[PDB]
């Protein structure tokens, strides 16, 4: 079909700057208007930018005081948003979207996470939740900042029966999160269960062999 | 907010086969029809919609003929085209709504209709009275010259087919009723040319006759223009010929009024 | 700076039921009004454009209505898949404002939680901390109590709940409670207990264990 891909989200210091990229696929990129919409952690949606098919003309809300600059490389099938002088208020998920008239956005990307904190990133410690007809096992991704961490199972082979929890803000101002999965108890020993924690801002990838304890 | 080339109203006539309602966006910024949506409204109804994204033109059953030229849309041309039959039944205040990504605009144009059927009031009141005055005058020469049978034989018919010609012509909005009415008229005046040279010469007859012929074929080849299509801007020739034929007839009445008196 | 206001804020419907979501603009925007839905862990997808126009591959059960100021997204025969957040967005006026969002919860039959307990990893213990985890899996309704008992001495202020969003197949919830102690505290006691009370449990269910048994 159509597919849109944002990247470039990160933890940044306040006042810093990020350049977001959006890879368009499965249509005439240079044929359509494109837009940027962010989603605050309060889960509200805010249109931040819009470019014409031709890249000549751009549009923004007065909300973001001319800090965002949209562009598009029609050759590379890439839409761009330069976000400058970042503030805590800019922490959000950024979506690119294919725009029709009335700025009806009929395709959205998966999103990229921008976080703006005075805090520096601390990577998660990952611990096994060992199991003891159906067994349940998981991962304790503890003490990490900022958000979020992504958890696949067995490289993302294991999706059926997986509950990756909403992270919770602790007393320390670090995050804690568990990812669990219920599997047949028959399988253990005769099947490997690995827990793939990626925390991008701290360049932390743990691949935790989740094992019944000796 | 979009701005337009403001147009108060437009008038169309019976002969306006295809009707055009103007809508011009002066500050259009779009670079593909995908970005654009046009909605034409009449009397609170959506009567034409162009979705750029799908290029789906959609119209009601009451306006099945309506269109805009997609080609010109991105230039600012959102003007509406419809056939005569749809337009006639729907005269009012048309509204054009044009929408881009982040700017929109709309503007209002009143569609007005006027009837000036075939010829303009003054023109179609001339080419009826000159070839009635003309024959009325011939009757004077006929009455004075009598006090042939042939001349009176062909005399009653001429008055009849001018009276027929000049009421076949003047009703309606450019019929073949009118086309034939006027043809009967010019052919009536075209047998009058013969019935005026049916006296019996002086040096005064060969004049009035030759100039009557001149002005006559000027008035027939002066009509060969006009018979084709409504709003013919070729009226003066048709009127002028019939003028000289009226006046030639007038020379006729009075020069003979002089003879039948003075030996 | 037009304002888009949706109503209701939240919503609980029984599948196979019809539902109307309202959206109100602070000024006339004709039929220029769009509707999207967002299922948790997905991004928005367009349902309706220009008040009423359905999109390709949208279930036949959604359609939009209204014009001027007041609008209505109608779901005729809602499904447990339709759990999510619905946003209206004005196509006219500046800027392209979105609505506050309507959360649509699905109602179902009461379901008892599968309850599991996880003693701490020795790895973390050597690290100097012990975390005991308690899972309640696939239950309804969302509300559930959890108490932490250490040698039957009921614990307060050292636990943290987290609730999964509603499933879009089985319309259930899941819940983790993390009990956090130091290595020292943990090694001073024997019995570690999770006490689960939920609507669909005739008696509070306890999962417990003896330290390293
Ligand atoms: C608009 O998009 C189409 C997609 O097929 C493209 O081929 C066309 O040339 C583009 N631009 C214009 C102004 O038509
Ligand atoms: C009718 O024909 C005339 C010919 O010049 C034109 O100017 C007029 O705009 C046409 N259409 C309408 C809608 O009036
Ligand atoms: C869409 O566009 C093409 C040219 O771009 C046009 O010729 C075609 O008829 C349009 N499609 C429909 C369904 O009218
Ligand atoms: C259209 O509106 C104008 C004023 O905006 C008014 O004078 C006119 O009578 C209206 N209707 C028609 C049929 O022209």
């Amino acid at each position: 079909e159509v597919k849109l891909v944002e990247s470039g989200g990160d933890l940044v210091k306040p006042g810093g700057s990020l350049k977001l990229s959006c890879a368009a696929s499965g249509f005439t990129f240079s044929g359509y208007g494109m837009s940027w919409v962010r989603q605050t952690p309060d889960k509200r949606l805010e249109w931040v930018a819009t470019i014409t098919s031709g890249g000549t003309y751009t549009y923004y809300p007065d909300s973001v005081k001319g800090r965002f600059t949209i562009s598009r490389d029609n050759a590379k099938n890439t839409l761009y948003l330069q976000i400058d002088s970042l503030k805590s208020e800019d922490t959000a998920i950024y979506f690119c979207a294919r725009s029709l008239a009335g700025n009806a956005m009929d395709y959205w990307g998966q999103g990229t996470s921008v976080t703006v904190s005075s805090a520096s990133t601390k990577g998660p410690s990952v611990f096994p939740l060992a199991p003891s007809g159906t067994a349940a096992l998981g991962c304790l991704v503890k003490d990490y900042f900022p958000e979020p961490v992504t958890v696949s199972w067995n490289s993302g082979a294991l999706t059926s029966g997986v509950h990756t929890f909403p992270a919770v803000l602790q007393s320390s101002g670090l995050y804690s999160l568990s990812s669990v999965v219920t599997v047949p108890s028959s399988s253990l020993g005769t099947q490997t269960y690995i827990c793939n924690v990626n925390h991008k801002p701290s360049n932390t990838k743990v691949d935790k062999k989740v094992e019944p304890k000796s | 907010q979009l701005l337009f080339n403001k147009t108060k109203s437009v008038e169309f006539t019976f002969c306006n086969d295809t009707v055009v309602i103007p809508c011009f966006v002066t500050n259009m910024e779009a670079q593909n029809t995908t970005e654009v949506y046009v909605k034409w409204k009449f009397k609170g109804r959506d009567i034409y919609t162009f979705d750029g994204a799908l290029n789906k033109s959609t119209v009601p059953t009451d306006f099945s003929s309506a269109k805009i030229e997609v080609s010109q849309l991105l230039k600012g041309d959102a003007s509406l085209k419809m056939d005569k039959s749809d337009a006639v039944s729907h005269t009012g205040n048309y509204t054009c709504e044009v929408t881009e990504l982040t700017r929109e605009g709309e503007t209002i144009i009143e569609l007005k209709y006027r009837v000036v059927s075939w010829f303009s009031p003054n023109e179609n009141i001339l080419i009826v009275i000159f070839p009635i005055f003309a024959i009325l005058l011939f009757w004077g020469q006929f009455g004075i010259k009598t006090l042939t049978i042939a001349l009176l034989v062909a005399g009653l018919v001429i008055t009849v087919i001018v009276i027929v010609g000049a009421i076949l012509f003047v009703p309606g909005e450019y019929s073949l009723k009118n086309a034939t009415g006027l043809g009967l008229i010019v052919t009536s005046t075209g047998i009058l040319i013969l019935l005026h040279y049916y006296v019996f010469l002086t040096s005064f007859v060969i004049a009035i006759l030759v100039i009557q012929v001149i002005a006559y074929i000027l008035a027939v080849v002066g009509l060969s223009l006009c018979i084709a299509a409504c709003i013919p801007m070729h009226g003066p020739l048709l009127i002028s010929g019939l003028s000289i034929l009226a006046l030639a007839q007038l020379l006729g009445l009075v020069y003979m009024k002089f003879v039948a008196s003075n030996q | 700076d037009i304002v888009m206001t949706q109503s209701p804020a939240t919503l609980s419907v029984t599948p196979g039921d019809r539902v109307s979501l309202s959206c109100r603009a602070s000024q006339t925007i004709s039929d220029y009004l769009h509707w999207y839905q967002q299922k948790s862990h997905e991004s928005p997808r367009l349902l309706i454009k220009f008040a009423s126009q359905s999109i390709s591959g949208i279930p036949s059960r959604f359609s939009g209505s209204g014009s001027g100021s007041d609008f209505t997204l109608s779901i005729n025969s809602v499904e447990p898949e339709d759990v999510g957040v619905y946003y209206c967005q004005n196509g006219h006026g500046f800027p392209r404002t979105f609505g506050g969002g309507t959360k649509l919860e699905i109602k179902r039959t009461v379901a008892a939680p599968s309850v599991f307990i996880f003693p701490p990893s020795d790895e973390q213990l050597k690290s100097g901390t012990a975390s005991v985890v308690c899972l309640l899996n696939n239950f309804y309704p969302r509300e559930a109590k959890v108490q932490w008992k250490v040698d039957n001495a009921l614990q307060s202020g050292n636990s943290q709940e987290s609730v999964t969003e509603q499933d879009s197949k089985d319309s259930t919830y899941s819940l983790s409670s993390t009990l956090t102690l130091s290595k020292a505290d943990y090694e001073k006691h024997k019995v570690y207990a999770c006490e689960v009370t939920h609507q669909g449990l005739s008696s509070p269910v306890t999962k417990s264990f003896n330290r390293g048994e």
